[PDB]
């Protein structure tokens, strides 16, 4: 039982509880008229990677204190325009929030 | 049963949902049949008025031949 | 002709109602979907609680000891 | 939300009947002009049979 | 006309698949809801164990 409420060139979410008691979490990008797509990955380690499209572009960071994760938009070309939704994985479960959208340019 | 049964049940749920989706997709392509059953269809329904007149022209041909017989 | 056109407008009406189908049905599909995805999160809960009953039983037995 | 799932099933069913009761009558009226205005076209065909027959007779009388 | 009568015949599948979702899911949501409290039982178990 976890809730991931969204926020947000810099966007974040907050979990119900147990940040860093929460193992792997990642973010996903929903381009319109398209299906789901992963964006970037933080782990409990702080080990991090991106997807090739946004490689170099986006930067992701975890704040252990206030139960949250961060994505910051960078040098965006409108092509990334999409609706984004932040994801997490907990003892073998999905965890999806409501997500939020990003615009042209 | 609590998960594996709910497992098979959820595969049945998604099978049904997407199957209805497939059936709806098959339905999706029925309107083009309606367009085919109307467009040039109504075109000839105008063509009836278009080509109902040269038979009136042969009506005139018979009339002119008739009074020429009289003449 | 005139009567042809009257019922051809009828066929146009049937085409517009099928256009209503084209506009409505898939939205119904992906409103059924997320209900099911929440139910999958419910599978996850069920697995968690499978793990939980055995823990409760071993805890109570060791409590007795 | 699952109550809305139930009602979504019900309303998709309802609009489906809206169709069914539209098509089958609409196809019925569309059936109409087919039959009765082939009768009309047959009337036309017989008339332009009679006209050509009288033209044949009229041209023979021309010649004679 | 074939395909329209086809949809006429297709609706009953939609109804009967609309059913069990409702029934089984409400009922065994109630089931999971009661098995939620097993976790509270477990928390009481560990607190008593520590004491």
């Amino acid at each position: 039982e976890v809730q991931l409420q969204e926020s947000g060139l810099r966007l974040s979410c907050a979990s119900s509880r147990s940040i860093d008691g929460i193992n792997i979490m990642r973010w996903y990008r929903q381009a319109p008229g398209k299906q789901r797509g992963m964006v970037a990955v933080v782990t409990g380690w702080g080990s991090t990677n991106y997807v090739d499209s946004v490689k170099g572009r986006f930067i992701i960071s975890r704040d252990s204190a206030k139960d949250t994760v961060y994505l910051q938009m960078n040098n965006l070309k409108p092509e990334d325009t999409a609706v984004y939704s932040c994801n997490a994985i907990y003892r073998g479960s999905e965890y999806w929030g409501q997500g939020t959208q990003v615009t042209v340019s | 049963e609590s998960t594996q049964a709910i497992g098979q049940r959820y595969e049945t749920i998604h099978g049904g949902l997407d199957s209805i989706g497939r059936v709806m997709e098959h339905l999706k392509a029925i309107e083009p049949l309606i367009a085919e059953i109307r467009g040039p269809v109504s075109q000839e329904f105008e063509a009836r008025r278009a080509e109902h007149a040269e038979l009136i022209a042969v009506r005139a041909n018979l009339d002119q031949a008739q009074r020429q017989i009289a003449l």
